[PDB]
DNA sequence: GGGGTTTTGGGG
DNA sequence: GGGTTTTGCGG
DNA sequence: GGGGTTTTGGGG
């Protein structure tokens, strides 16, 4: 049984293709989190690990209004309530977001949340961030790997075995190593990107942005 | 300088005081806040290195050294417990009944390192030479001197050092809990274990696999960068671990920016008595062959013994720069590690064909016997943490006319449309090549711009 | 007082 | 000092 | 000059 909250959603989501229906509905309930950080990076935690929250327009929109003494980048070590959430894969370059990994991440996109101010919560281990962790790098790892399998069979054909004289008998035979190298896909760039999930796409706002609209 | 003992540091000057010692423990230097660093360690001398012995279990005891610094660059890195560090300007205090020296290097203090065994970690992972027996391979502030009187001391404090670690275990049991007992430390605790194995996760991380004297095996996350020094088969103290309890597919240990990771120097008894106590351990990769998805990697092969002195080399360098680097291209034999994506041909039965060897040339066994000597013609398409995100497959071929990867499959060639156990063994084979966290440890010869297997043989 | 530095006698 | 940063995959 | 430190104004 898994305890983290973050965890088990974030795996069953990427090991059931991005496909957020698809996951557990019994998962699909409020989230209680504590605030980590909310500037430069707003960071929540489960108890366990520490991600990184989405909020779209409507949702700080709706934060500000219902609780209008509250600042959102102000939210550090306080306890927040997402009532209406969900989950999405994006791509991503890995190598600018930290909360990623493989160039992959999924997002909590946060539509409505409300600040329980003032909660203290039960003392816990220190936050990781889980795109960090063993078994959910594995996990992700898995899931590319499944993607990379299917392509490669799919566009590898024909048995184009290296002909054994160029192997045996080769003492005046000269090669380059890169004669070995094979395209695994139909990819366009140099980088794997055959996947089949559907990337979500919903618009979210930046950190900074909500900053600004707090204390420009 | 003068340099006081351990033990006869005073208590109440509260001046400046100067010493050597041996570190046994020491934290990695972690940063506290917007302006200060840390590293806190062990260390012991011969005034200071044992608990008064009849009832004390022959536990160790010592004296605490706390570094302070406002960069990181100004603590010292210990990889290695047993080696000796000599500290000027450091004041002593008796903190919770230890006696605590506390030197602040950004100020006027400063500490300076010495490798106890011929080389100091760094220069065993680069197959250097040390300068001298008196040169520091390490230091704060841009200059350290050592003066002639020193000799004596660090050459003293050395021979020390090895009958020290040689005769008692330095780090005791106190000092460390067993894995098989991690799930009941309330907080972080202290590991001893052996390190069977170190799988390549990703471009910077190393996962470790752990087995401690409890016969406990664990896995945890080693960056590459910060702890360079792991290796297969050695034992190493880790300091501050906790026990992952998010994690139910494989036992793990989580460490901190202030864990580290440390070796024993040569002579140590501790380690010399693990490395044999301790053996290899394949219980976890055994019991992942049995599931459709195993979260646990699971090294598929085993090379000949007389390549385990070998360093290995990625795919990156092998397909992407064995012609353009210097090196890469002295070399005509490799080692390296990687995951099969796909297996060609793809009929299994077709891995075995016949050979004529005044043709050069091969067929099918699907028209008898009439073809020549049974060979392996296998094309194996592999992938690794190097070239991991990159759009392309590698080609690592297993062609056995010549005897080069002859027992790979622990299956002599056969023809397999005939000899229904040789195709069985070769058809499960296949299966456990191309699932998911299987991986091969091998060595391969260049040959005409190719890599052929050999001195590899699977162990499942 | 004493470093490294230059400030080469004096701040906080 | 037996500890918790960003440099957020040495810190 | 400016740190850290305590010398709390002044060495070389
Ligand atoms: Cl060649
Ligand atoms: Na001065
Ligand atoms: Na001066
Ligand atoms: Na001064
Ligand atoms: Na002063």
């Amino acid at each position: 049984q898994q305890q983290s909250a973050f965890k088990q959603l974030y795996t069953e989501l990427f090991n059931n293709e991005g496909d957020f229906s698809k996951v557990s509905s019994n998962l699909k309930k409020p989230l209680k989190c504590y605030v980590k950080e909310s500037y430069p990076h707003f960071l929540v935690t489960d108890g366990y690990f520490f991600v990184a929250p989405y909020f779209t327009k409507e949702a700080v929109n709706e934060f500000h209004a219902k609780f209008p003494n509250v600042n959102i980048v102000d939210l550090t070590d306080k306890v927040i309530v997402i009532n209406n959430w969900s989950l999405e894969l994006r791509r991503v370059n890995s190598a600018e977001v930290f909360t990623s990994y493989a160039n992959l991440e999924a997002r909590l996109i946060v539509h409505s949340f409300k600040p329980n101010l003032q909660e203290r919560l039960n003392p816990t281990r220190y936050p990781v961030n889980l795109f960090r962790d063993d078994e959910f790098k594995t996990t992700i790892q898995h899931f590319r790997h499944t993607a990379l399998q299917a392509a490669i069979n799919k566009t590898v054909k024909g048995d184009n075995l290296v002909d054994i004289s160029k192997v045996a008998d080769a003492a005046g035979k000269k090669g380059k190593v890169d004669a070995g190298i094979v395209k695994a896909s139909a990819s366009k760039g140099d980088e794997f990107s055959d996947f089949s999930f559907k990337e979500g796409n919903t618009a979210t706002l930046k950190i900074a942005d909500i900053f600004v609209q707090e204390k420009g | 300088y003068e340099y006081v003992e351990l033990a006869k540091a005073s208590l109440t000057s509260a001046q400046p005081q100067h010493f050597y010692a041996v570190v046994i423990d020491a934290t990695f230097p972690y940063k506290t806040n917007q302006e200060r660093y840390i590293c806190s360690l062990k260390i012991v001398d011969p005034t200071l290195y044992l608990k008064q012995q009849k009832g004390a279990g022959d536990a160790s005891d010592y004296a605490t050294l706390v570094l302070y610094a406002k960069r990181f660059e100004d603590l010292p890195i210990i990889h290695r417990a047993g080696d000796i560090i000599r500290v000027h300007r450091a004041t002593l205090r008796l903190y919770n009944g230890q006696r605590q020296f506390n030197a602040n290097v950004f100020y006027s203090s400063s500490w300076a390192l010495f490798s106890t065994d011929k080389r100091s970690v760094t220069q065993e992972i680069n197959n250097q030479d040390a300068v001298s027996d008196t040169t520091p391979f390490s230091f704060s502030s841009k200059h350290a001197t050592i003066e002639k009187n020193e000799i004596s001391i660090l050459q003293n404090l050395r021979k020390w050092a090895n009958q020290y670690f040689s005769s008692y275990s330095v780090i005791s049991s106190d000092m460390y809990t067993a894995l098989n007992k991690a799930q009941a430390q309330k907080g972080d605790f202290d590991v001893v274990a052996k390190i069977l194995q170190v799988h390549e996760l990703d471009e910077y991380t190393n996962e470790l696999k752990l087995k401690d004297a409890s016969g406990q095996v664990f896995y945890t996350l080693s960056l590459k960068l910060k702890f360079p020094h792991v290796r297969t088969g050695e034992v190493v103290r880790i300091r501050s671990a906790t026990y992952d309890e998010t994690s139910t597919q494989k036992k793990v240990l989580i460490l901190s920016h202030y864990s580290n990771i440390i070796t024993f120097i040569q002579s140590s008894k501790l380690a010399k008595e693990l490395r044999a106590k301790i053996q290899d351990d394949h219980s976890v990769e055994v019991a992942s062959l049995k599931k459709n998805v195993s979260l646990n990697a699971v090294v598929l092969t085993e090379v000949d013994k007389k390549h385990a002195a070998l360093p290995s080399t990625s795919l990156q360098d092998l397909f992407h720069h064995a012609d353009s680097d210097k090196e890469l291209q002295a070399q005509d034999t490799f080692r390296t590690q990687f995951y099969v994506t796909k297996i060609e041909p793809s009929d299994v039965k077709e891995w075995v064909k016949g050979y004529d060897r005044k043709t050069k040339k091969s067929s099918s066994l699907k028209g008898a016997s009439g073809k020549g000597d049974n060979i392996f013609q296998v094309q194996f398409l592999v992938k690794d943490a190097s070239t991991q995100l990159n759009n392309n497959t590698y080609r690592v071929l297993l062609y056995t006319q010549d005897g080069l990867g002859a027992n790979f499959f622990n299956v002599k060639a056969d023809n397999l449309h005939k000899n229904a156990d040789a195709r069985k063994k070769l058809e499960d084979s296949a299966e456990l090549l191309t699932k998911f966290n299987s991986y091969v440890d091998a060595v391969v010869e260049r040959r005409n711009g190719f890599y052929l297997i050999k001195d590899t043989k699977l162990i499942y």
